[PDB]
RNA sequence: UGAAAUACCACCCUGGCGCGGCUGGGGGCCUAACCCUCGGAUGGGGGGACAGCGCUUGGCGGGCAGUUUGACUGGGGCGGUCGCCUCCUAAAAGGUAACGGAGGCGCCCAAAGGUCCCCUCAGGCGGGACGGAAAUCCGCCGGAGAGCGCAAGGGUAGAAGGGGGCCUGACUGCGAGGCCUGCAAGCCGAGCAGGGGCGAAAGCCGGGCCUAGUGAACCGGUGGUCCCGUGUGGAAGGGCCAU
RNA sequence: ACCCGGUGAAAUUGAACUGGCCGUGAAGAUGCGGCCUACCCGUGGCAGGACGAAAAGACCCCGUGGAGCUUUACUGCAGCC
RNA sequence: GUGGAGCCUGGGAGUGAGGGCGCGAGCGAUAACGUCCGCGUCCGAGCGCGGGAACAACCGAGACCGCCAGCUAAGGCCCCC
RNA sequence: GCUGGGGCUAGGAGUGAAAAGCUAACCGAGCCCGGAGAUAGCUGGUUCUCCCCGAAAUGACUUUAGGGUCAGCCUCAGGCG
RNA sequence: GUAGGGAAACCGAGUCCGAACAGGGCGCAGCGGCCGCAAAGUCCGCGGCCGUGGACCCGAAACCGGGC
RNA sequence: UGGUUCGUGGAGCCAUGGGGGAAUCUGGGCGGACCACCGCCUAAGGCUAAGUACUCCGGGUGACCGAUAGCGCACCAGUAC
RNA sequence: GGGGGGAACCUGGGGAACUGAAACAUCUCAGUACCCAGAGGAGAGGAAAGAGAAAUCGACUCCCUGAGUAGCGGCGAGCGA
């Protein structure tokens, strides 16, 4: 973790609840992360989007 | 005069029915982003304090 | 005729001006609060709504007040050091000290992660325009001396190394059993369920060849939860899960 | 100062029947070992020793002791604006 | 292997200045009654006893009491003895 | 200039031709009484007898290092065998 | 003391985490021929040790208040 | 600002130094910000025994002392100094 | 009518610090010590603009309990209805 390597939350794009915390390098990966993850509310896999922490 | 209950202990801890002392695992107050789900999950549980330390805490809770 | 079209009468809109309200500053003057003064005082003189003083705002402030000003240490100071990782010292289990001998960490990677398929080095000799000790090509030898992001050690091609495809298990809910251990921590983890990835399948997958890349509480922020809600319904404010 | 008559303190003091050397011993021994030396007890003197007396070292360090002082240490207060 | 062995639970501690020696190393100078660890021992707490001239820790040996009785240990057996 | 008598100024205060001098024989903050039996992780001291057992001076952490908390080592009761 | 589990609502020999009917955490339990008898627990005495208080005793340098 | 368990906290209540500044029951204060509902209570005048505290004084009684004890003083002691 | 006095006791107006927090500032010690005013044989308080959930109680004082509960708290030490 640094200024370039930031922490972030992953928000389930269906129910908007933040289910995961992780990191990326915003110089190497400037665009928002989209990753399919299991959402424990929706009880299914969902695209989660990077949201600010 | 009569002993006073330690409120710091009382707000952190519980004496179970059999005389054990139970607390919350330390280490998930913050700095959690890079901690695995296994670390965060298992830190959500209570745990049984070691006997030498539980005996000390229990003397602090004379009226429980 | 345009979107609305016309004489006339209201409500209001723009902006401006004048008389007024009511107040904000500013300049000038007044006197009577208030202050000073005057053999004389229900007065005259001077200052004057200021100054002084009351409440409140921010500031300057060793004049004064309470304190703080770490440890290790071949005495103390000075210098150095303080946590974490690797090797040695370490006396062939584990552990093991000195201000003993040598190095490194406080990051990083969206692939440098999961799976499936494929591939195999450094180096030496000979050969090949520009082209060299070393660019790229060919041939022979070459078990690992290369490589594996970065220290060092262990490990390793019957891959952990190089390439590609599909991907997000860098899961959620747990967790038998252990390693280590004064505590608190740190560590490894099969297996079950949920919903997935890859593979024909057997299967693998809960980040990364491994060991450093870190910080207990308290106090507070943000998202969710909808558990508490001080007669009642709400609300304030808390709790819980996540960060 | 000394001797006689008169009056008569003090700090200090575990107890003492309290010698030298060479050793030893917590590392400088009257007190231990070996040896040497030494009849009992005073009086005037000298200060080398009794790590002699006095003062629970002022130096030095240590104690999360104190106090005076300083300042662009911290945080207040007077005072001033 | 029945021992002031071991294990479980609980009451009470003290200790957290060690020191000498032997061996193994580091530091030091193949110095220190030096220093810092490891294995062991003894002193500490056995300054009780014998030996080592004397002498915590070297050698011999673990002192319940008594005896004008015997055997040994280390070390000794010319005199002190 | 010295001096008598009569007066005033005091404790974070006075007074000082300045030495932190002096303020009733010790002043970097007077004296008395009170808070008060301040506090002292320091030094000292701790009183009859007999009997059994019997340590530690390590490790971890500590504004900690001559102090502590836990563990180790001692002891007593119960239980196991 | 006779009920615990949960932050709580609440449920209860269970409860909490969870989607779970999974798994785990914390909980739940006398001898003889009805009675003795031993017993939860509790009351009182006694003893060890801890907390509060000066707390085994003596000792500061100092700090503060009111006077002299 | 103070008081309260409440140290600014969601901070109500009771008190009030400053500023502003009402109403007379259809008025007003309270039930912990606040609003509604529902209840409780009548501020800005005063007094009021008893149950409670203390022990200079008097008496009674001690698993209280017995002249270094017990009051500082058993005695011509708050004296001598 | 007042003045001055009285061992403690009481109320009101002012109001520390050592200490504890193993440093220290919020906090604690504590509204304690102490100063001052006043009161009496007591003083204070006292007849709901109370309490707080009981569809309830019924001045105040004082004891027991509630309760080291509720809460307060560098959520520390502690404080405490
Ligand atoms: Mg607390
Ligand atoms: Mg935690
Ligand atoms: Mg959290
Ligand atoms: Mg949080
Ligand atoms: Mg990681
Ligand atoms: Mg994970
Ligand atoms: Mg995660
Ligand atoms: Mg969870
Ligand atoms: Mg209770
Ligand atoms: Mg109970
Ligand atoms: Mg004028
Ligand atoms: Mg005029
Ligand atoms: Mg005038
Ligand atoms: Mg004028
Ligand atoms: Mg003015
Ligand atoms: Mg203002
Ligand atoms: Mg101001
Ligand atoms: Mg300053
Ligand atoms: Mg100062
Ligand atoms: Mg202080
Ligand atoms: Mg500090
Ligand atoms: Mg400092
Ligand atoms: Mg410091
Ligand atoms: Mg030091
Ligand atoms: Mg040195
Ligand atoms: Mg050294
Ligand atoms: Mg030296
Ligand atoms: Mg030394
Ligand atoms: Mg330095
Ligand atoms: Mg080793
Ligand atoms: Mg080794
Ligand atoms: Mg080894
Ligand atoms: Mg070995
Ligand atoms: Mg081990
Ligand atoms: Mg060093
Ligand atoms: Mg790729
Ligand atoms: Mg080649
Ligand atoms: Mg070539
Ligand atoms: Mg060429
Ligand atoms: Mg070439
Ligand atoms: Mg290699
Ligand atoms: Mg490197
Ligand atoms: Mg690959
Ligand atoms: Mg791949
Ligand atoms: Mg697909
Ligand atoms: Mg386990
Ligand atoms: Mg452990
Ligand atoms: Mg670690
Ligand atoms: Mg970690
Ligand atoms: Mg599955
Ligand atoms: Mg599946
Ligand atoms: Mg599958
Ligand atoms: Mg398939
Ligand atoms: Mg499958
Ligand atoms: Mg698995
Ligand atoms: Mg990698
Ligand atoms: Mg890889
Ligand atoms: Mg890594
Ligand atoms: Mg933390
Ligand atoms: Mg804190
Ligand atoms: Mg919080
Ligand atoms: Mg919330
Ligand atoms: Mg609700
Ligand atoms: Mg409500
Ligand atoms: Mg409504
Ligand atoms: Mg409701
Ligand atoms: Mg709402
Ligand atoms: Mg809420
Ligand atoms: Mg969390
Ligand atoms: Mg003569
Ligand atoms: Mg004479
Ligand atoms: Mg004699
Ligand atoms: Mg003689
Ligand atoms: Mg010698
Ligand atoms: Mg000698
Ligand atoms: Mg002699
Ligand atoms: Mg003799
Ligand atoms: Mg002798
Ligand atoms: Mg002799
Ligand atoms: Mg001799
Ligand atoms: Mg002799
Ligand atoms: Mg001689
Ligand atoms: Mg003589
Ligand atoms: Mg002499
Ligand atoms: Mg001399
Ligand atoms: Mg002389
Ligand atoms: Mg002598
Ligand atoms: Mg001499
Ligand atoms: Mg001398
Ligand atoms: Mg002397
Ligand atoms: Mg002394
Ligand atoms: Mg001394
Ligand atoms: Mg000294
Ligand atoms: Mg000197
Ligand atoms: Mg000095
Ligand atoms: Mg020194
Ligand atoms: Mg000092
Ligand atoms: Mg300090
Ligand atoms: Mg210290
Ligand atoms: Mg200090
Ligand atoms: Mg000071
Ligand atoms: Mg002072
Ligand atoms: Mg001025
Ligand atoms: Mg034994
Ligand atoms: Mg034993
Ligand atoms: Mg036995
Ligand atoms: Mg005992
Ligand atoms: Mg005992
Ligand atoms: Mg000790
Ligand atoms: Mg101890
Ligand atoms: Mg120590
Ligand atoms: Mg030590
Ligand atoms: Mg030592
Ligand atoms: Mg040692
Ligand atoms: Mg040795
Ligand atoms: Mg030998
Ligand atoms: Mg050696
Ligand atoms: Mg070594
Ligand atoms: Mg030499
Ligand atoms: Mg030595
Ligand atoms: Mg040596
Ligand atoms: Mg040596
Ligand atoms: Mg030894
Ligand atoms: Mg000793
Ligand atoms: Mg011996
Ligand atoms: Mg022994
Ligand atoms: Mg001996
Ligand atoms: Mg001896
Ligand atoms: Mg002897
Ligand atoms: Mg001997
Ligand atoms: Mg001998
Ligand atoms: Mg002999
Ligand atoms: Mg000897
Ligand atoms: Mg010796
Ligand atoms: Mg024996
Ligand atoms: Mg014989
Ligand atoms: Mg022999
Ligand atoms: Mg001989
Ligand atoms: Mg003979
Ligand atoms: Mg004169
Ligand atoms: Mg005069
Ligand atoms: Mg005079
Ligand atoms: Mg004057
Ligand atoms: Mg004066
Ligand atoms: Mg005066
Ligand atoms: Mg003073
Ligand atoms: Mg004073
Ligand atoms: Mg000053
Ligand atoms: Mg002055
Ligand atoms: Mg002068
Ligand atoms: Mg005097
Ligand atoms: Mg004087
Ligand atoms: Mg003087
Ligand atoms: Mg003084
Ligand atoms: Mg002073
Ligand atoms: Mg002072
Ligand atoms: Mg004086
Ligand atoms: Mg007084
Ligand atoms: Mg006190
Ligand atoms: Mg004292
Ligand atoms: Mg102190
Ligand atoms: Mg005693
Ligand atoms: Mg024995
Ligand atoms: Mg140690
Ligand atoms: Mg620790
Ligand atoms: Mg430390
Ligand atoms: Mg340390
Ligand atoms: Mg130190
Ligand atoms: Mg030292
Ligand atoms: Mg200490
Ligand atoms: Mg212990
Ligand atoms: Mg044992
Ligand atoms: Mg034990
Ligand atoms: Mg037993
Ligand atoms: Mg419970
Ligand atoms: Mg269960
Ligand atoms: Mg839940
Ligand atoms: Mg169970
Ligand atoms: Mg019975
Ligand atoms: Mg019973
Ligand atoms: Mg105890
Ligand atoms: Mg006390
Ligand atoms: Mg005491
Ligand atoms: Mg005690
Ligand atoms: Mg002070
Ligand atoms: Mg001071
Ligand atoms: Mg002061
Ligand atoms: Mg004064
Ligand atoms: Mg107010
Ligand atoms: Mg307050
Ligand atoms: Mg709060
Ligand atoms: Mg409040
Ligand atoms: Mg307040
Ligand atoms: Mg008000
Ligand atoms: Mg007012
Ligand atoms: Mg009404
Ligand atoms: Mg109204
Ligand atoms: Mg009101
Ligand atoms: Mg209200
Ligand atoms: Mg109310
Ligand atoms: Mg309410
Ligand atoms: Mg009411
Ligand atoms: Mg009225
Ligand atoms: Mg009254
Ligand atoms: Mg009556
Ligand atoms: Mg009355
Ligand atoms: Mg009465
Ligand atoms: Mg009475
Ligand atoms: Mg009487
Ligand atoms: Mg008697
Ligand atoms: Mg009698
Ligand atoms: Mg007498
Ligand atoms: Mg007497
Ligand atoms: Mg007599
Ligand atoms: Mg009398
Ligand atoms: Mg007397
Ligand atoms: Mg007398
Ligand atoms: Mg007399
Ligand atoms: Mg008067
Ligand atoms: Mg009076
Ligand atoms: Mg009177
Ligand atoms: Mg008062
Ligand atoms: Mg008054
Ligand atoms: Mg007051
Ligand atoms: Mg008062
Ligand atoms: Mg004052
Ligand atoms: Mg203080
Ligand atoms: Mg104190
Ligand atoms: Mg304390
Ligand atoms: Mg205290
Ligand atoms: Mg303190
Ligand atoms: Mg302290
Ligand atoms: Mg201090
Ligand atoms: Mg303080
Ligand atoms: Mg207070
Ligand atoms: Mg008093
Ligand atoms: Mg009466
Ligand atoms: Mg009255
Ligand atoms: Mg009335
Ligand atoms: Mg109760
Ligand atoms: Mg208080
Ligand atoms: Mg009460
Ligand atoms: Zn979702």
């Amino acid at each position: 973790a640094s200024e370039v390597r930031i922490k972030l939350l992953l928000e389930c794009t269906e129910c908007k609840r933040r289910n995961y915390a992780t990191e990326k390098n915003k110089r190497n990966t400037p665009n928002k992360l989209e990753l399919r993850k299991y959402c424990p509310w929706c009880r299914k896999h969902t695209v989660h989007r990077e949201v600010k922490i | 005069p009569k002993m006073k209950t330690h409120k710091g202990a009382k707000k952190r801890v519980k004496i179970t029915a059999s005389g054990k002392v139970v607390a919350m695992k330390t280490g998930k107050r913050h700095l959690n982003w890079q901690k695995s789900g296994k670390e965060i999950r298992q830190k959500g549980r209570k745990f049984v304090l070691a006997k030498p330390e539980a005996e000390r805490i229990k003397l602090l809770l004379p009226y429980e």
